[PDB]
């Protein structure tokens, strides 16, 4: 495998997002770290699929609604940046106001 | 009891070359990875991590070639049959060829130490369009030091079947005591080639000249079989290599280049 | 497209060109196979192997480096030997020389 | 007053006559002796014995032990007793009853203000394991072995290089110095093995003066008789151990030639079990010589169904034989036979084999030396039953014999038995505290030179140390200067004379190796047997006194799947 | 004897005339020369050449190399050869045929007792990459870059502070000393860049005497002509490199004023590609001056569909422009055009751009310097085809040109080319061993100063090093004193004269920087082009010799998704 | 099969054998329970406890070590005392002796 | 739990294989690390089930086919070694040419 | 996310419990670490849901029965302590004899 440290960090993010999505499926209201992890992993999986950075920026704002997260969480997340390996290398995806 | 070893190989065509589809093994018989020195021929080496075969060991090798597959099966060293304590070693090789399949079963010689109670059974199942090019060489004793296989039991059985029909049944059975079949020749060699013609028979007879009158090649039902007895270990292997190099282009349409495991 | 694949032009590589060369016949009188490496001093091999050891003094196996030839018990193998190079001084093995081969 | 023996065992651990089963095995140890006085045991926590004026005396720091392990069940080659352990200045000060001599009858371990208490009630305290065949491929081994209960590692290597992947040789004074400097960062006692496959004595002398405590002769560097003779001569001159991994190619001769080249000089032979090689199975006969110390790597311990199937790829990767190269598989004929593998376990049981090494990350697992040793002990107990010289319905003798295979015998082999190896006065306080349910698998604490080096810690933010997730973490015994003060670096006598320690600025404490050249097979503890062992190269029928040696492969093993997540 | 060339390539790696494809790219390198003798190659493992009296000589430790990389495929700016590499005392001793001179024909690398063997058969050995634009935001970068194959990092910063987030400046002697002390804990050669945005020469002289090897002029601290002139004068006096990140606001003048302020003095200019800024696209013309050394950050390398879309937020975060503040987005007009981004790749191909830096964690990725350089090379090979001066059907010239961009040219720029930069005799043994299938992505080993620093290790408890999970771990070359002895800290001449090393107790070895003020565009290796480049500020039509320069964005890139998990 | 299980042979363990022994009656006059450990010098216990403290000088509770007996408020408990051993010097507690018990 | 460091490494491999199997379920073509992690975790789970080393060696070659992984990945994975805790202790499983 | 080290430790526990629950779904008998991880993660998820500490103590004894774990495991686990973030802060949940 030859996992680089960045890949280990991304694995940690993936585990956090697994926790977040299981809690979301349970019907809970996600807090700040759960929402951040869920949106970041959504962006990472979309990039692995092959979507463009602009498309992922547009799509990342419709993963979590205001009623799916705890009160005050949307204001604690002005934007989410995440590095993802698109078919054309590693790129930065910034999602502005991901929860609306 | 006995240390049971079993290997089952299934080959099939994939990506324009023969690949080892399945290698299911239990006990001390292993196949690591096929080699491709040529374009599509699958060169395979059967590993026997235990050096010799002690009394009571039971080896069972089975091979199945899919249609249109060309493979070259070899062992990376001779098979030693140590002196037995009373239990006999059973080596059972069963090889099946689909139509158009080509197989080159080229094992190393089996060296039987004095007092080695062993029993070998190699059978080939072929279709009408299958192609086979194999040999089986036995060294009875250790001729260089003087041992001449005074005692022990040997049973070398070789069979060929074409479309469920016994075409050749070669049996070499040695009882405890003196050996009359070998006639002071501890090197018993057999060569098989299923698609053969009279020109190939003449060429083989030409190649058997340095081995003397003890080498005989007969073509029956298209199958060319060469039986010989020798006592030098240098003329024998040279003749086997020469016959294989002569038959390779006429059977598989390939260069007679030797497998790299034979160390040139 | 195979990552990190080789494109080796066809041909042959001649090994140990321009060196003294010989042929010997080795008989393994032991009960187990003996493996001899390429650069081993062939005059100092296992005493079970029997051959003209005077002729093989200062010679090694003429095989590709890193390979080893195997002598099965009770066999007789004809092998190709190539002379040593450099200072032609051998140390180690059985310690039968422990110095220069000539003078 | 009087209480039920069950209540006493619950409160203070088993006393004399009680039997404790080792972790999910069939081995039942029995407390042979108790060094305490009933009703005067020292216990800590809340309103208990160890308090000001009750269990803690008024003596000064110089008159009391620095650390005390209370109510420990000491299992060691010298016996299985129940006693307290007093450690002073990082070394074992005393073994016996602890407490306050002012108000307690027979106190040999005075507890004072300067005393830190470790509660070992209902726990087994053993000496730190010693690993004498270690490939220094990665530093992460040092922690891993430390988790497994091994505190001293003797071996060579320079990292994941081709030479280290196959041999435990640290080649050259430069790499020896670099490895010695790097050893200061590892929380284990470390000894270095040089490269002995040289026919020029001066190079070996330079390597020994660089700081190695032993010379390693390996086939991959050439185990020719000349190299063996030169290395043995150098070791005799400089008093270092010689480890031999004899050539499996029979290139320079058979095993008889190698034994003749040894010439009756002390040598520590690896792979003596004949787990594949040209010298197998005859190399097993080498266990019958007084000067040969036979070791055995763990992967073939014990005999299991899966043992043979995994050997070929392990050997090919270890010896740099690429399966993708056609000429390489010519070496795949390792001549490994199940008869020798089955005989190795029985030879360990009889005491013919004195050591159980690891050969870490090169045909061997660093963290499964103790575990596989106890698995072999359990298998031999199951198959062969109780030993002939067992007293009572317990496995005390077998436990003592097997615990000596990785604690004291490796220490005697490499001449470090005066510092580590066993729980004795003056030894380095290298202790491992196990819970009996986890004995040999997962320690409750690893004390390294008087300080806790590694321990299972739970959540750091937790209000107590117990809550999940509990995993092993390095404690203050593995931090900078504290690690340097609580660990040893072994050097040859020439290295100590040359002042290697101050030239390299070795921050850790320095211990000098002595006694390597005089240890014989008789000097091994509980493993001094030199059987009249015969083996037939044709039938592989290993015999001692004309009796067959065999073992059936294990289908299920203790301490394997009940404890490990994966 | 004779063997097939395929068998020889399998056993020893490609020989002369064989072509090797770099990792999943379209670049085919060809072995130009072979420095060995056929049939006398040294190989390790089992019964092979490197053994006592066969490949390993009898010479002493002072007459043999400490380490030998065997059968390496050396790719470097001076050629693509097949040879062994001998390293002695942590430095490259020789390049050529290794073995035992006693029985081998032409040996220039004597293998002896003191020699450790690294098997590089079928592997590519390159010089450690050099990163001359590094923001020291976190120490975890040092490992990450080391995983990527970069061994030397030149840059500034004090941690995740506002100044470091934007500029590579270590402000003041106090922070310079603290960063120098912290550098001892990182397993990479480290050079420090001071803050040059000062109109008072005394502060710059104090910073240089503190220990920085160069001065950084950045817009965020004010890239006014007065500051540039003062920093250049100080550097001329004190022989240090000056790195310029010109102001993008046109506050004090246009690019012509900045060039006039430079006044023909040597300067290392970042962002010369014009990837956004007021000086773009005119700053690209700066690549035509002899005294300008043009660099380029990796994020705009190569031109891809996704390159532009990610630039705005990256720039705003890097330059501390909060999107939540209305007045901040007035700076969001970065004036970034796809024409200049497309032209930057072609300028790299033509050799107009000499360096490929990172600008780590501030508009740039630390671990993707080599990777993105080879991606650019692949894109230029795909689009522009073979170069004009290519000999044979290989990419050897292009490979040399692109490997000089991050190995030797950065070394010459910052005056450290006498110690690191390329695989040459006397250089520091900073080597990266790649498998050809993973070239430029994941090294098989990173040798730092003659010792393995970081390597892919599998399970520690495994019987061999290969089993999963395999991930990169720091080896003994990154442990305490071993790390200190196997790494370099670069200082200015004034710092060495002032005795900064002993005042701060710098445990690592000290190298003194020289030759910064004399390097010109011609001194760059394979990147000495000074084209008659013209650009129109209205049409953004970059032209050289009147010919249009353009590139098409890459939809899919090699070495991107085949290797990385996420 | 219980991992790490004990097999304790049945019987009793006699504690503090061959030591001077006494019996006392203690009344807790406080409003809260008082717990006294095994090795506490019983003559220097909480003054709320009322008994003949002259008889209890140099004695501790004759209970298994590490255990404590509890006196509830308004109760009357008969307890067994065992004499100290060793040097018979007591330091600490209320500091009422601070030295050897005899001479 | 008393997780030894080797158990933590195996947990990291398990997380990577979770990523790989989710991507495989999505219908993507796995790359080198994903394929290696998936095959290694298959072997480890089979060992935990109780299969033999030889059976796992045979079975590990039929987890991923050539069309389920990116081009060139099968040639980048000549073999996969993995340590797994069989009922009879820890053993090494080597799968040769796991993708065909 | 700003993951504190305790959150990383809890993520490791979550991964171990994922392994444990997958193996339980396969029908195997869990060992000591698997049982501990499964029960600890059950308690953590119950706390995240909003249950009280006493209710979680009651409910943690009915997650694994004696027939679902290997022989000797229930006696190897006298109790399980775990820290969990209830709506009223971090609290310690102790489950006594979790397997009966």
């Amino acid at each position: 495998m030859e996992l680089t440290p960045r890949e280990k960090d991304k694995l940690l993010l993936f585990t956090a997002a697994l926790v977040a999505e299981r809690r979301l499926a349970r019907g809970l209201k996600l807090n700040y770290p759960e929402s951040v992890a869920l949106i970041s992993a959504f962006i990472m999986e979309g990039a692995r699929d092959g979507k463009s950075v602009a498309s992922l920026m547009e799509e990342g704002r419709h993963v979590l609604t205001r009623e799916q997260v705890m009160e005050g969480v949307p204001e604690m997340i002005p934007d989410i940046q995440v590095e993802a390996t698109f078919p054309d290398g590693s790129k930065l995806v910034t999602v502005h106001n991901p929860i609306i | 009891k006995g240390w049971q070893a079993t290997l089952d190989l299934r080959f099939h065509q994939a990506g324009g070359k023969t690949v080892l589809a399945s290698a299911q093994h239990v006990g001390p018989l292993t196949v690591q990875r096929p080699f491709y020195p040529e374009e599509e021929t699958c060169h395979l080496y059967l590993l026997h991590p235990p050096g010799g075969i002690v009394g009571g060991d039971e080896l069972t090798i089975s091979a199945q070639l899919a249609p249109g597959c060309h493979t070259l099966i070899t062992m990376p060293g001779a098979s030693k049959f140590y002196r037995s304590s009373g239990a006999q070693a059973l080596v059972r090789q069963q090889l099946t060829l689909a139509p158009q399949a080509t197989l080159e079963w080229l094992p190393q010689d089996a060296i039987f130490f004095p007092g080695a109670n062993a029993r070998l059974f190699t059978t080939f199942h072929l279709c009408a369009s299958s192609r086979l090019l194999a040999w089986d060489l036995l060294c009875l004793g250790r001729p260089v030091i003087g041992e001449t296989f005074s005692h022990g039991t040997l049973s070398n059985r070789l069979e060929v079947w074409v479309d469920d029909e016994p075409l050749l049944v070669e049996r070499l059975q040695l009882q405890e005591g003196e050996l009359s079949s070998v006639a002071e020749r501890p090197w018993v060699g057999t060569l098989l080639c299923y698609p053969a013609t009279d020109a190939l028979l003449d060429g083989v007879r030409d190649a058997l000249a340095p081995l003397g009158l003890y080498a005989g090649a007969s073509l029956t039902d298209r199958l060319l079989t060469v039986r010989f007895l020798s006592d030098d270990n240098l003329i024998c292997q040279r003749v086997m290599r020469d016959v294989w190099q002569f038959l390779r282009p006429h059977l598989t349409g390939k260069s007679p280049v030797l497998p790299r495991i034979w160390l040139t | 497209m195979i990552p990190g694949e080789y494109h080796v032009k066809p041909g042959q590589i001649a090994l140990n060109t321009g060196r003294a060369t010989c042929r010997v016949v080795v008989e393994n009188h032991g009960d187990r196979p003996i493996q001899v490496g390429s650069h081993y001093h062939f005059a100092e091999v296992n005493p079970a192997l029997k051959f003209d050891r005077q002729q093989a003094a200062g010679y090694r196996l003429n095989i590709p480096a890193g390979t080893a030839v195997r002598f099965e018990p009770g066999q007789k193998r004809e092998v190709e030997l190539v002379a040593f190079a450099g200072h032609r001084a051998v140390f180690g093995f059985r310690g039968e020389v422990m110095g220069p081969l000539e003078v | 007053s009087n209480i039920s023996r069950q209540a006493y065992a619950d409160m203070f651990g088993p006393t004399v006559g009680d039997k404790v089963r080792l972790a999910d095995t069939e081995l039942w140890i029995e407390v042979e002796d108790d060094l305490t006085t009933y009703g005067e045991e020292v216990k800590f926590g809340g309103g208990k014995v160890i308090r000001d004026g009750m269990g803690q005396g008024q003596m000064l720091a110089a008159d009391c032990v620095d650390l005390v392990l209370t109510n420990a069940l000491i299992v060691d080659h010298w016996g299985i007793v129940k006693a307290d352990i007093g450690v002073k200045d990082g070394r074992i000060f005393a073994i016996g009853k602890a407490g306050n001599p002012d108000i307690q009858p027979n106190v040999t371990i005075p507890i004072g203000a300067a005393t830190e208490v470790i509660a070992a009630e209902g726990k087994i305290v053993t000496a730190g394991g010693i690993d004498t065949h270690i490939h220094w491929i990665c530093p992460q081994q040092a922690e891993e072995a430390l988790v497994s209960g091994v505190t001293t590692m003797v071996g060579g290597g320079t990292g994941p290089a081709a030479g280290t992947h196959a041999t435990t040789c640290t080649p050259g004074p430069w790499y020896i110095s670099r490895m010695l400097q790097a050893a200061d960062s590892l929380p284990v006692n470390i000894g270095l093995l040089g490269k002995g496959n040289v026919s020029q004595p001066d190079a070996l002398r330079e390597q020994v003066a660089a700081g190695v405590i032993g010379l390693k002769i390996h086939e991959d560097w050439g185990a020719t008789p000349a190299a063996i003779d030169c290395a043995l001569t150098v070791a005799d001159e400089m008093d270092v151990q010689v480890a031999l991994h004899s050539d499996t190619l029979n290139e320079s001769g058979f095993v008889e030639d190698t034994l003749a080249a040894i010439g009756g000089r002390t040598i520590h032979t690896f792979h003596t079990e004949g787990a594949g090689g040209g010298h197998a199975p005859d190399i097993i006969t080498a266990c019958a010589h007084p000067n040969i110390l036979p070791s055995s790597t763990n992967p073939t311990l014990p005999y299991t169904l899966n043992t043979i199937d995994e050997h070929l790829d392990m050997l090919m990767v270890c010896h740099h034989l690429d399966p993708d190269i056609a000429e390489d598989v010519a070496f795949a004929e390792s001549r490994i036979r199940r008869e020798t593998i089955a005989a190795e376990d029985v030879l360990h049981d009889l005491g013919a084999f004195s050591l159980t090494s690891s050969d870490s990350q090169a045909m061997g697992r660093v963290g499964e030396v103790i575990l596989r040793t106890w698995q072999v002990a359990h298998r031999m107990k199951v198959q062969r039953g109780a030993l002939a010289e067992e007293t009572g319905d317990n496995d005390n003798f077998r436990v003592k014999r097997y615990i000596a295979k990785y604690t004291i015998n490796p220490a005697l082999t490499h001449g470090i038995a005066h510092e580590v190896g066993s729980i004795e006065v003056g030894k380095l306080a290298d202790l491992v505290v196990w819970s009996p349910a986890f004995f040999g698998v997962k320690p409750a604490t690893v004390i390294k030179g008087g300080m806790i080096a590694i321990a299972p810690m739970g959540d750091i933010n937790a209000s107590i140390p117990t809550p999940q997730p509990v995993h092993y973490r390095p404690m203050f015994g593995a931090l900078g200067s504290a690690r340097h003060h609580c660990r040893l670096t072994f050097l040859s006598q020439a290295a100590a004379a040359n002042g290697v320690a101050e030239r390299l600025n070795l921050r850790s404490a320095i211990a000098v190796v002595k006694g390597c050249r005089t240890v014989q097979k008789a000097d091994m503890v509980h493993n001094s047997l030199q059987p009249n062992i015969t083996v037939d190269a044709q039938t592989y029928e290993v015999r001692v006194d004309g009796e067959l040696i065999t073992s059936e492969p294990a289908d299920v093993l203790p301490m394997a799947q009940r404890y490990f997540l994966f």
